[PDB]
RNA sequence: ACGGUCGCAAGACUGAAACUCAAAGGAAUUGACGGGGGCCCGCACAAGCGGUGGAGCAUGUGGUUUAAUUCGAAGCAACGCG
RNA sequence: UGGUUGUCGUCAGCUCGUGUCGUGAGAUGUUGGGUUAAGUCCCGCAACGAGCGCAACCCUUGAUCUUAGUUGCCAGCAUUCAGUUGGGCACUCUAAGGUGACUGCCGGUGACAAACCGGAGGAAGGUGGGGAUGACGUCAAAUCAUCAUGCCCCUUAUGACCUGGGCUACACACGUGCUACAAUGGACAGAACAAAGGGCAGCGAAACCGCGAGGUUAAGCCAAUCCCACAAAUCUGUUCUCAGUUCGGAUCGCAGUCUGCAACUCGACUGCGUGAAGCUGGAAUCGCUAGUAAUCGCGGAUCAGCAUGCCGCGGUGAAUACGUUCC
RNA sequence: GCCGAGGUGGUGGAAUUGGUAGACACGCUACCUUGAGGUGGUAGUUUACGGGUUCAAGUCCCGUCCUCGGUACCA
């Protein structure tokens, strides 16, 4: 079961409290940051690949 | 036990003896002939010229033993005198306790 | 390796010394040296009140009670456990005397720590005390282990 | 004993004893009256330790 | 082992076969290990300070109950982990 | 299996070219002396080199010079309930470019080296503090459940929808954590001080009501302005006086509040009442070398709502390191 | 059937009426130590039965059940 969840939560459920985030590239709940509206290893490779304009290495 | 004095007229024993003991330790009281070892347990248990101060832990159940044999309800028999309540209590807890 | 050494800071509002300071960085409980300053300054001026004396000679006194010369350390060969005695330096007798009025000041048990370190440094001046145990009982050890050095 | 147990017993005793033996057994700390009131001993505390 | 010689005895000497295996072995190399030696280093030890283990609860995991107690981790390097 | 990680381990190792020695496996460099945090660097050497590692460059913090002054700052300039107004770029601050610390300079030691110990300067002294960076490889370690996947299996089902339950069970053990056991304490009142980060169907002032959780109307704010946001330990007074309590809050009854179709299993919070175990913990065991440990609050993700977890932030702020005998 | 003997914890077993689910040595359980076992260290589970005597019972007493052995029918 990936796609026809992918696709459940691609729909418009009955109320909006059965709205849960998701992946948009790599299914998945857990971990799916609000900004990026991206998975969270999904998001470790594309900020990898120089995409994702904000994300660079943190030292402080 | 703070600040104590203790006198008998004019025969003065303690004179602003300040010791504090609290629970879970040996204190051995060692007087060569009249130190007022037993005054002093006297004037820690009691009032009566313990000048000064002394405090004690009002939910401590101190046991006491005495040096004189004076503190007999007498001619009362054991039975009456061991709080034995049923059956055991006489047995398990008292007689045998007694005897052995 | 090698030895590093470490800094402390001079003055004391009252009582202007270095190692009354070294007192108020000790005993502190979960960073809180303002507790440690009143309860100190409460406790020398008790010092001070009930024995008429400035509370700096009564308190090196007390030190001078406590500050242990001889530890002893250890040295294992074989099956042994042989304990070692140890001349102490200097630096070191100091703090060993300021932990052992710390300790067991707060381990005495009165109604504040002002009455309990106060009664403990009024104990050690007047050598018989309770961190005096200790050092009595450390030089005890040195004296019957004195055959290793 | 009651040399014996009360080693074994769990704390506050007051012990006044005239025998040099019984509190072999049941001493920590003593109280030597004296002149002019007590004396809290931890030891022997005797020759006034240096 | 049988036979034989020697021996007071214990045994010595001479000395197979059936059967069984595709190894046994020597010297040397590289490693790893030592309750081997040396030197060094790390909160590793010591020197300290505070804890955990005791109590209550939160949380996770083993067992067990289950209709299901979803699946994945399992010494350090799983167990307020996905 | 790819991809992506843990661990040894930020340990200081791991290799190759060409050469020589050895029948060969191999050796050599890489060992030795000093030195280092370092296979760092020097010197000697059958080796001369090189690569991946180490360091350095990168980010942050420590300071100063220049630019740049609003929403930031208020020194002199008067008005202010208020840095509010006018005024000013001095000062802090912010964010850009710099400068800056390199054993550079002194003395000493040591082959004269490499380096080390003290000294001077300096905001910063010997990789200044920290981060990011994780070599060849080890455990056929982990991930087919993020993904992609070779092979095998199911297929009107091992696929799909829907509601309901469960992932929160509970006799037990076991890791991590929170709160206490109390006078450096508990309660009450007064005074002050933060940093970092978030906010558009969101942050939400102020007023009003409710003891309180909160409720109704709503200003400003796409934010150095406005909001979250009244920091807390701290300091100072009042009060208790060492008890299973004016400690501690488990558990529990009733009545509530918010979120959201909906809080029964199974949410957080409040109010009243009840108040337990616990008076510093056996064998054993763990973290930390300085703004650290201890302690105190604050913030943000996730998310309608659920934090004692995690990730950052400040506040106060120590004790000790003799040494390498032992694990 | 008769006589003699013993019937305790998983085990072997001491206890002259006076405190034992066990007091003594093993097992057993929970933890610790160790990579994981073992050793080691810490804590933990009504006297065959039924009815009395007794203030008190494993014990003293009256009965029942089991097992060892001697003493019999028979092979």
């Amino acid at each position: 079961a990936k796609k026809s969840m992918i696709a459940k939560q691609q729909r418009t459920p009955k109320f909006k409290v059965q709205e849960y985030t998701r992946c948009e590239r790599c299914g998945r709940p857990h971990s799916v940051i609000r900004k990026f509206k991206l998975c969270r290893i999904c998001f470790r490779e594309l900020a990898y690949k120089g995409q994702i304009p904000g994300v660079k290495k943190a030292s402080w | 036990v703070q600040n104590v004095t203790k006198a008998f007229g004019e025969r003065t024993l303690f004179k602003n003896a300040n010791f504090t003991i609290q629970h879970g330790e040996k204190v051995a009281i060692i007087g060569p002939n009249g130190s007022g070892k037993t005054t002093l347990l006297n004037i820690i248990l009691g009032q009566e010229t313990a000048e000064g101060s002394v405090w004690v832990s009002p939910s401590a159940n101190i046991g006491y033993l005495t040096q004189e044999v004076f503190d007999l309800p007498l001619e009362q028999t054991p039975e009456e005198l061991f709080e034995n309540e049923t059956f055991k209590a006489r047995g398990h807890v008292q007689n045998l306790m007694r005897h052995l | 390796k090698g030895p590093v050494a470490k800094r402390d800071v001079l003055p004391d509002p009252i009582y202007n010394s270095k190692l009354v300071s070294r007192l108020i960085n000790k005993m502190m409980i979960d960073g809180k040296k303002g507790k440690s300053q009143t309860i100190l300054y409460k406790s020398f001026d008790i010092i001070k009140e009930r024995t008429g004396n400035d509370a700096m000679e009564v308190f090196e006194q007390a030190l001078k009670n406590i500050m242990p010369v001889l530890e002893v350390k250890a040295r294992r060969v074989g099956g042994a456990n042989y304990q070692v005695p140890v001349e102490v330096r200097p630096e070191r007798r100091t703090t060993l005397g300021l932990r052992w009025l710390v300790n067991y000041a707060r381990l005495r048990g009165e109604k504040t720590m002002e009455e309990r370190l106060a009664n403990e440094i009024l104990d050690a001046a007047n050598n018989t005390g309770a961190a005096v145990k200790k050092r009595e009982d450390t030089h005890k050890m040195a004296e019957a282990n004195k055959a290793f050095a | 004993q009651l040399e014996e147990t009360l080693s074994q017993y769990s704390g506050t005793l007051l012990a006044v004893s005239h025998d040099r033996y019984f509190l072999e057994k049941t001493t920590n700390s003593k109280l030597v009256i004296s002149n002019n009131g007590i004396e809290k001993q931890l030891a022997a505390a005797a020759a006034a330790a240096a």
